[PDB]
């Protein structure tokens, strides 16, 4: 649940889930996007054509192949997306208000990919790097949870809760 | 004496069996006819199967591997010494042909699995002071919580307040 | 005033027994009870004690 | 409720329990590794089991021993089932019950790279 | 043994395997580029059903400086031979069935780990 | 139907140390209502009542 | 039952602060920023998160956390409501400064002796 700081827009949610079941195909539920999109297409849309860069942002160490076997399926799933334009078109095609043309869809995709998702890291003109690193950290945490190396996060743990006193409520 | 066969597959199987039986030179020490033993084994296999299909070839290969296994030459020595008749060896299974150590390990694993498959018995203080009304016996076990009565032999379940 | 002594002795004995069970589990001696895993049988033994 | 003599002794009841319990490869398999071994006799791995028995790829599905003994299985029936279930399209070269490692060798004879992944899964 | 991803040289992308039908060898081609390289591992995929993972490889030397972690003096280190040492369970989900400890030396410049 | 879980990271409460499966560290109340209760067992008893 | 709750006599909720002084104080130290950093250098390091924002990377958590604790104890640059969490198992320093973080005051115990002396 991302939220910059008492901003006009409401808090945005980013569900980076994974199919149970090829098997082990990671997806994402971006705001204002009814369907799901794989994380690899999102990374390419943020401005990362190279695969090595995407993996480095997601996975920090390459000496553990046991972790690499989990991302290979989803990585190879989206093999027909290399350039940034096609990724932007694919992400915008699933938008709530699909533009009748191609330019409108690209603009809508760039706006949702720079203002709606993860507004707390940054919503300025050039902040794609930090957004990509945060997304890679989310994927890394998801993979660690899947491997069981790190227990899940309890929902009732007050350490992950915040109280809204009269201030924020008003 | 095993009857001769004119089938090429049978002859090849007999030759392979004889060659495998010759591993380790145990035949010379025992003075047993390796060729005759191989012919008898092939004849027993052919009688059991009655066709030179894939099953017969698989059985022949398994027998050759078991007889030529360097990890348990005792089976080969016993076969060449008459301890295991050719009919028994041909009809024997993989578990029976295993070495003594392998057989002991398999038995231990099976016993451990059988024990682990069981369920823990219900705990309780067994005593003969309560007479079960469902069987007339005195053996039973009680549990205080009201004291629940559990029959030992008959299994009468009751409680006393 | 004597029942208190008996209760304290029993509690200390139970504590010693559970500590010994924990030590055995740590050093890998407590074999898994049939029908249950190692943690399950450990918890069952502790609860019974 | 057991009917035969198995009702009394647990030795003859464990087999009944096993046959009534669902057992699959995952329960008995320990490791599964695919290799693109070109020549069957080359045997990139050190295993003296293919030359005695005699496509440029195979699956080395080694099974566990403790689980197999617990369920009391034999490689003969496993090979028969794995060959009949998928028709006369593969050739499983099982291993004898004397070696330490319970290795296997699945090969296909007659897009092809992912076929082995799909079938093994 | 395991298998690691090997990126391309020019486009830096995932290299898919390929069985050369002509020379009868194993190659790794690129989906976009036409790069090729002769393989050396002769393996493509491995699955660990038992998931026999060595917990020691996950443990780090920084665990020693933990104020909420037990310490014992009866299990000294091996290399340096210090007395103080910590101990804890796997602390990893999906624990099959084992509370086996993983002793870690409590001293700077050592970071040794062992098990008994 | 089980003992007190590990709400924190591998421990019931901050007082007890990690991997402390002892009786008093998992809910076993050693004292009695006449002789008072320890705060930790007091909290665990409150959990049971809830 | 169980949904309605009441605060404790000592329980106190953080009113909220700003992250700018903390960012400046962590930026002065030898902390490489996340925008310009070798990806291979993330493994043997600790990731710093402030208000859930991943920024900067450090190479000495055992000293950084001590410096932060001393600074908060002196009440000069960081208010008493801020909280620095130290994750030992995985190297991550997640700091939070937003409001709603319920907390309470606790005495400090350096080795085996408190600081609340007779003075
Ligand atoms: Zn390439
Ligand atoms: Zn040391």
């Amino acid at each position: 649940r991302s939220c910059l700081e008492n901003s006009s827009r409401p808090t945005s949610t980013i569900w980076v889930s994974m199919l149970a079941r090829i098997g082990q195909r990671i997806v994402a539920t971006l705001p204002y996007i009814k369907q799901e999109v794989p994380i690899i297409i999102v990374f390419r849309a943020l401005g990362f054509v190279s695969d090595r860069d995407i993996l480095e942002h997601i996975i920090y160490d390459f000496e553990d192949p046991e972790m690499m076997e989990m991302v290979k399926p989803s990585l190879d799933e989206a093999f027909v997306i290399q350039e940034q334009n096609v990724a932007l078109n694919f992400i915008g095609s699933r938008g709530a208000k699909p533009g009748v043309t191609k330019e409108k869809r690209i603009k809508y995709a760039k706006e949702v990919l720079q203002k709606e998702m993860l507004p707390h890291v940054g919503v300025s003109d050039f902040c794609e790097t930090k957004k990509a690193y945060f997304l890679g950290y989310m994927v890394h945490r998801l993979l660690l949870a899947a491997l069981g190396r790190r227990e899940l996060d309890d929902r009732d743990h007050y350490g992950n809760k915040r109280l809204d006193l009269a201030g924020p409520l008003l | 004496r095993a009857p001769s066969t004119s089938d090429s597959v049978r002859l090849k199987c007999r030759e392979m069996l004889a060659a495998a039986l010759r591993t380790g030179d145990d035949y010379i020490a025992i003075g047993a006819d390796e060729e005759e033993l191989g012919s008898q084994i092939e004849e027993a296999i052919y009688q059991e199967i009655r066709n030179t299909d894939m099953k017969y070839k698989n059985r022949v290969r398994s027998r050759i591997s078991n007889l030529k296994d360097a990890k348990n030459p005792n089976l080969r020595k016993n076969v060449l010494c008459g301890n295991i008749p050719p009919d028994l060896f041909a009809r024997m299974t993989a578990e029976e042909m295993a070495s003594d150590e392998l057989k002991e390990m398999r038995k231990n694993l099976t016993k451990e699995a059988i024990r682990e498959h069981q369920m823990a018995k219900t705990g309780g203080t067994q005593t003969d002071l309560f007479t079960c009304g469902k069987c007339k016996k005195k053996n039973c076990t009680y549990t205080q919580v009201t004291t629940f009565v559990v029959c030992n032999e008959c299994g009468n379940r009751w409680k006393f307040c | 005033s004597k029942t208190y002594q008996d209760i304290q002795n029993t509690i200390k004995k139970a504590k010693q027994d559970v500590i010994e069970v924990i030590e055995k589990a740590h050093n890998n001696e407590l074999e898994p009870t049939p029908g249950n895993t190692l943690r399950q049988t450990f918890e069952n033994q502790v609860n019974r004690i | 409720f057991l009917l035969g003599q198995s009702a009394r002794d647990a030795e003859r009841a464990k087999d009944i329990l096993c046959r009534l319990e669902h057992t699959t490869l995952r329960k008995v398999t320990a490791n599964t590794a695919i290799y693109y071994d070109p020549n069957p006799q080359s045997t990139v791995v050190a295993e003296d089991q293919e030359w005695v028995n005699v496509s440029p790829w195979l699956l080395r599905v080694e099974l566990d021993r403790k689980h197999m003994t617990d369920r009391k299985l034999t490689m003969e029936q496993i090979a028969e089932k794995i060959n009949a279930g998928f028709g006369d399209d593969l050739n499983c070269i099982f291993n004898d019950d004397n070696a330490e490692k319970l290795v296997l060798r699945i090969r296909i004879m007659n897009d092809d790279d992912v076929f082995l992944r799909c079938i093994e899964s | 043994g395991f298998v690691g991803i090997r990126f391309c040289q020019e486009c830096n992308n995932m290299l898919y395997p390929k069985e050369d039908k002509e020379n009868r060898i194993l190659l790794y081609a690129c989906r976009n580029c036409d790069y090729q390289q002769e393989a050396d591992n002769s393996c493509i995929y491995v699955n660990k059903i038992t998931h026999e993972v060595d917990e020691l490889t996950q443990i780090i030397a920084d665990v020693s400086q933990d104020p909420t972690l037990p310490r014992t003096e009866d299990h000294p280190c091996q290399k340096c031979g210090h007395k103080e040492a910590v101990f804890f369970q796997s602390h990893s989900a999906r624990a099959e069935d084992a509370m086996r400890l993983y002793y870690v030396c409590t001293a700077p410049h050592c970071g040794h780990r062992w098990t008994e | 139907g089980k003992r007190i879980p590990f709400g924190f990271k591998h421990r019931t409460l901050p007082h007890f140390i990690k991997d402390d499966y002892g009786p008093e560290s998992r809910g076993f109340v050693e004292n009695s209502y006449l002789a008072g209760l320890t705060p930790t067992e007091f909290f665990f008893h409150a959990m049971g009542g809830r | 039952v169980g949904l309605v709750k009441n605060l404790a006599l000592m329980a106190y909720i953080s009113v909220g602060s700003q992250p700018s002084p903390i960012l400046e104080f962590l930026e002065e130290w030898s902390m490489e920023n996340l925008e310009e950093i070798s990806p291979a250098a993330i493994a043997d390091a600790t990731k710093i998160f402030v208000n859930g924002c991943w920024v900067g990377i450090h190479k000495d958590p055992e000293q950084l956390m001590n410096t932060l604790r001393k600074l908060r104890r002196q009440m000069d640059i960081i208010v008493s409501e801020v909280s620095m969490i130290r994750d030992i198992r995985e190297r991550e320093i997640r700091i939070y400064t937003d409001a709603g973080r319920i907390c309470r005051p606790l005495l400090i115990v350096e080795k085996q002796k408190l600081l609340l002396k007779k003075r």
